[PDB]
């Protein structure tokens, strides 16, 4: 969940 | 593919760095003097064990953090499919952390930046894990004795993170022209630099996987004596990253 998030 | 776009390389990844690195060195250095006394220490060895963790682990995912907005500034490494630019950081973030702390520590004392102010490992003690806190402060006083300049650390560890030998890379070929071009601008600067005798000296590949393998395994250990403290109380990144 997290880190898809932070890189988008 | 030529001396002027790798002389060029060599200026983002400088100028990434500098933008990415939390901590700036002057203000480190500034505070080597602002070491802990004994009654703060024993503060610290005095906190419960899930209380210490806790804290370490908002910390190392703050750092972790502007290793990933690094990774993102870095020259190609968001022109990769988002399936490798995930599994490069999930390998490699941690190992990058573990390069950057080495601004922090200082060789003279034995000491490194936490909370304010320098302590030595007896700070730790609390956490249970003597192990992997000594391998860690052995790994950043042997960091030490290469004296890195920043664009050294830049470069070097936008090696780290840019390895096309991690498993799950689906696209591993345009990794390896990433890395392979970062291998030229690194080594083109330390001949520029007159630094090219640091080599020999690098950290073996090995011993990064190492740190972070124990890492993992203290953290395994710590979970399963407190499962509902990771689970409520852990940043959801570090536990995204090492669960
Ligand atoms: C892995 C756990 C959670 C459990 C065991 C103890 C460690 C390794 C502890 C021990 C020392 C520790 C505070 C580490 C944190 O992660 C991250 C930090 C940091 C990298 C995180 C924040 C950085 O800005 C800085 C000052 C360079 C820290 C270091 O100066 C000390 C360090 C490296 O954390």
């Amino acid at each position: 969940k997290i880190l898809h998030r932070l890189l988008q | 593919a030529s001396l002027t776009e790798i002389e060029h390389l060599v200026q983002s990844v400088c100028k990434s760095y500098r933008e990415t690195c939390q901590l700036r060195l002057e203000d480190l250095l500034r505070q080597r003097s602002n070491i802990f006394s004994r009654e703060e220490v024993t503060g610290y060895q005095r906190k419960s064990m899930w209380e210490m963790w806790e804290r370490c682990a908002h910390h190392l995912t703050e750092a972790i953090q502007y290793v990933v907005e690094f990774a993102k500034r870095l020259s190609g490494f968001m022109e990769l499919c988002q399936n490798d630019q995930i599994v490069l950081l999930k390998a490699g973030a941690m190992e990058v952390v573990l390069v950057r702390m080495c601004r922090a520590y200082n060789a003279d004392n034995r000491t490194v930046f936490f909370e304010g102010k320098y302590g030595g490992m007896e700070l730790f003690r609390a956490l249970g894990c003597s192990e992997l806190i000594s391998s860690i402060f052995d790994f950043s006083h042997s960091l030490s004795a290469l004296h890195f300049s920043e664009d050294e650390i830049a470069l070097y560890t936008a090696l780290v993170l840019i390895n096309a030998h991690r498993p799950g890379l689906q696209e591993k070929r345009k990794v390896e022209q990433l890395q392979y071009n970062l291998e030229l601008a690194f080594h083109h600067h330390l001949c520029k630099t007159h630094r090219q005798s640091i080599l020999a000296k690098l950290p073996p590949k090995g011993k990064l996987r190492s740190l972070c393998s124990q890492h993992v395994e203290r953290l395994q250990i710590f979970q399963h004596l407190h499962p509902i403290v990771v689970q409520a109380a852990f940043p959801p990144l570090y536990k995204e990253l090492f669960s």
